[PDB]
């Protein structure tokens, strides 16, 4: 929505580990 | 050179007496070498007795060697000519060697100084290496095929250049003549050459594609396991480059790949499952695959079990075989949708429910992987497997209860969208069990899932706050350093899913002495800090005011976090080849954590920031060449307008250019931050903002006009516009008809917030002020006036005032026939509040 836009979430997943 | 008996007797000693089983010899030995290392001559020395000296046994020699090779790959560029050239001629002139041991540490020194040196410092290096390439004795051959092999990997991209004159032209048509030759490794060393030309597009290769094809071809029949991997990472890699040269031939291609991925040596198939990964990716795929893809998924599934040794070892990985496949399979899944349920449920039904785990086991994964790619078509399943995956979470294999709190996660917005009672409860009852699985792997396993979960159900997860942090905070007691910073993640995510109602005396209690524990632990310079302080970021914004008693200390630390890189990257910059340049994350988490304190506190951080330089600092944030510190500094910037503009305002003058020079939709959240940023600072300058308009308007109006630009950005460039427009509609107001179609498109579809009172405020003035600017679009204008629901009364008599003054001059008859082109929801709404 309006507003800020950070990358947390995406960080977030990015240390989410991979299975493949 | 000069060879004396004393020097030869001392250096041979010593190299004797590195290789004594004492500790304390070694150790001043060691010490000896360190103070002799810096010395030229001692490495003429060192050559010395590896290549000439036959008295002396082989690791006496090879250690030699290598030793000189330590100090080039330490000490090169500190060598004077006449020794360098003493040892390059000496490395080349024994490439050959018939003892393998020096064979081996001729050719890693020659690679070594090539690599550490300089290619274009030893000119003759690679003609006299070709050159070799023909000479009679095998082992030289070999030699300087090995050390060109080793060449042409790390030097890459070196050779494929203008920094020494097209050595490729030369080297890629000769190496093309080896893949005849009668020896495997010369074989495989030719072939693993020219693969480091693919992706490149390298022009010495593709103007001999043919050949190249051609000898490949020829080499399939070969079982020699380093060549069949070569010649199957050659077709992968032309496959994703040169796609039209194997069309013609793609039938025996995919056999041929269909075979090898089947092979037994698990290092031929992993290069050979490659080739369905790619594949996939070519719009080509579902055409080529028609005769073979019944055969594809039973192999990559079957591919998908765990190997006998990662089952012993995990008893008590990178990629391989089992990764590759499920990849492949999951971009399949993608390709073919509901085409592949067919080909996939009847190995799903022998795998989900046999006896044997590791059976199981892929098909809980095979279950996960085609998630994406076929959700539709397991829908109608899924009432079935979803409590059966539930109930597998408490297995008694951990790598059962893992992959299946992978897989539930992967069907968690299914769950999510079913009444919360039958699958969702259940679900998350024994997610929160996991977590306090006795087993790692699990524990982490079951934190993503759960985060996952938290991030799909959002407000449903409500209720069941208490229980999930009774929990989360337990883990805190539990967890090793490798999970705890994945529980982080799970806290940030449930506060961002939660929002204020994390903000509760009880559970800030049991949360935050462990957070701040676990700060106080850590040093500025542990990358440990990302997670925390993200996760610190999405607390704080969800406490608000509860995060008062904790601010200060936070604060502190991330302005001067921010400082420290700052003044890193400076010095960095001024001496690079003494001073490290710092990993600019820190700064961007401490920036978003100080984004997170500004909005969570508002009016509450004015304190902090009065005696604080880091508006100083966000000035130089803000010029920064990465567009994460640039985004993290305007969110900071918005932020700190809405909670104290007084410290703010005397920096306008100078941010203005500067958000105006960052409105690039290449960058989609910098765009995004700097815009809202401009519409914060609007709301708070008023009409002291009519000088700063051109350099933004323009722009933003270009924005909103752009086609393919995401909702969120367009949305903020329409709030930004209309802020504009309320503070100074007479700067802003003129262009009111080259944007007023998407400002309304874009703005008619957002809840009903301050943000959008605000704009639609800026769209009134400004029709008032420039009306004929409305008139051809007023459709769009009826539509978003209708999209509020609850307006506040002074902008609902704007839009009645508005309204009723249109009707007015196009008269009863064009009204009634403009009107008729309503929607029922608009006419009706619009009568029922403005009464037209």
């Amino acid at each position: 929505g309006p507003g800020k836009m950070d990358s947390r979430g995406e960080h977030r997943q990015d240390r989410r580990e991979r299975l493949y | 050179w000069k060879p004396d008996e004393q020097g030869l007797q001392q250096i041979l000693q010593l190299l004797k007496e590195s290789q004594s089983p004492d500790t304390t010899i070694q150790r001043t030995v060691q010490q000896k070498l360190e103070q002799l290392n810096q010395y030229p001559d001692f490495n003429n020395y060192l050559i010395f007795v590896l290549t000439k000296l036959k008295s002396e046994d082989e690791p006496t020699r090879s250690l030699s060697g290598l030793i000189l090779k330590n100090n080039v790959k330490a000490h090169f560029q500190n060598f004077p000519n006449g020794v360098t050239d003493f040892i390059k001629s000496e490395c080349l002139n024994n490439i050959g060697d018939s003892s393998p041991l020096i064979r081996a540490t001729v050719g890693i020194l020659i690679t070594t100084i090539a690599s550490k040196g300089e290619l274009q410092n030893w000119p003759d290096l690679l003609p006299k290496l070709c050159s070799l390439l023909d000479s009679e004795d095998y082992n030289t051959c070999e030699g300087a095929f090995g050390a060109l092999q080793k060449i042409c990997e790390d030097s890459a991209e070196i050779l494929d250049s203008d920094v020494l004159d097209r050595p490729l032209n030369i080297m890629i048509p000769k190496f093309l003549q080896f893949f005849k030759h009668s020896s495997p490794k010369i074989r495989s060393h030719a072939v693993a050459c020219v693969n480091q030309f693919i992706i490149s597009r390298t022009q010495a290769l593709m103007l001999h594609i043919d050949s190249f094809i051609e000898n490949l071809f020829a080499l399939a029949g070969d079982e020699e396991p380093e060549v069949r991997k070569n010649v199957c990472r050659a077709l992968v890699m032309l496959l994703e480059v040169r796609m039209d040269r194997l069309l013609p031939h793609m039938h025996n291609i995919v056999e041929y790949m269909l075979q090898r991925t089947q092979d037994q040596d698990e290092n031929v198939a992993l290069e050979a499952c490659e080739f369905w990964l790619t594949l996939a990716e070519q719009p080509i795929c579902k055409d080529v695959l028609v005769r073979h893809l019944p055969k594809l998924i039973p192999v990559l599934v079957n591919g998908m079990k765990y190997s006998d040794i990662d089952i012993i070892l995990l008893k008590g990985s990178d990629w391989n075989l089992r990764k590759c496949s499920a990849a492949a399979l999951d971009v399949l899944a993608n390709v073919y949708r509901d085409e592949l349920l067919p080909h996939i449920l009847p190995l799903l039904k022998e795998l989900l429910f046999h006896h044997e785990w590791v059976v199981k086991e892929s098909g809980i994964l095979v279950l996960g992987a085609i998630a994406e790619g076929c959700m539709q078509g397991m829908i109608p399943y899924l009432p079935e497997l979803i409590p059966h995956l539930i109930q597998c979470l408490s297995d008694k294999k951990a790598l059962v209860r893992s992959i299946t709190c992978w897989t539930l996660s992967r069907y968690a917005h299914w769950v999510v969208s079913q009444p919360p009672d039958t699958y969702l409860k259940p679900l998350m009852t024994e997610l929160l069990k996991r977590i306090l699985d006795s087993n790692k792997r699990v524990q982490e396993a079951a934190c993503s899932a759960f985060a996952t979960l938290e991030e799909e159900a959002c407000t449903e997860l409500v209720p069941y706050l208490a229980y999930i942090l009774d929990t989360l905070v337990f883990a805190f007691s539990k967890y090793q350093h490798k999970n705890l910073l994945i529980l982080y993640d799970a806290i940030g995510t449930l506060a961002d899913s939660v929002g204020h109602h994390l903000n509760k005396p009880e559970y800030i209690q049991m949360l935050m002495p462990p957070l701040i524990q676990k700060w106080n632990m850590l040093k500025d310079e542990d990358k440990d800090l990302f997670p925390l302080l993200e996760c610190l970021s999405s607390v704080a914004t969800a406490l608000q005011s509860g995060f008062l008693p904790y601010c200060e200390p936070v604060y502190q630390r991330c302005v001067n976090l921010v400082q420290k890189t700052l003044a890193q990257a400076m010095l960095n910059n001024a001496q690079p080849d003494q001073y490290e340049a710092p990993d600019k994350d820190f700064m961007i988490v401490a920036l978003d954590l100080l984004s997170g304190l500004a909005e969570g506190l508002g009016g509450n951080i004015e304190q902090l920031v009065a005696r604080s330089n880091i508006l100083t600092l966000m000035y130089q944030c803000m010029q920064d060449k990465m567009p994460e510190v640039r985004q993290s500094s305007f969110a900071l910037l918005g932020d700190l307008t809405k909670a104290c503009f007084q410290h703010v305002k005397p920096c306008i003058a100078d941010f203005m250019p500067i958000l105006g020079t960052n409105l690039n939709p290449e960058f989609i959240s910098v765009c995004n931050n700097a815009t809202w940023a401009i519409g914060e600072i609007s709301i708070q300058m008023g009409i002291e903002m009519q000088p700063y308009i051109p350099m933004v308007l323009h722009q933003l109006v270009e924005i909103i006009n752009r086609p393919n630009t995401p909702k969120t950005l367009l949305e903020n460039t329409a709030i930004t516009i209309g802020r504009l427009g309320y503070v100074c509609p007479q700067e802003v107001a003129p262009m009111l008809q080259q944007f007023i179609r998407p400002w309304c498109t874009s703005l008619r579809n957002i809840r009903d917030n301050e943000e959008k009172d605000s704009a639609f405020r800026g769209i009134c003035t400004m029709i008032s002020v420039n009306p004929s600017g409305v008139i051809q679009d007023f459709i769009f204008f009826c539509d978003a006036v209708a999209s509020w629901i609850n307006p506040k009364d002074d902008l609902r008599d704007m839009f009645c005032k508005i309204l009723h003054g249109f009707k007015n001059q196009v008269g009863d008859e064009n009204w009634r026939r403009f009107s008729d082109q309503f929607p029922l929801p608009l006419k009706e709404r619009l009568a029922a509040f403005y009464g037209v």
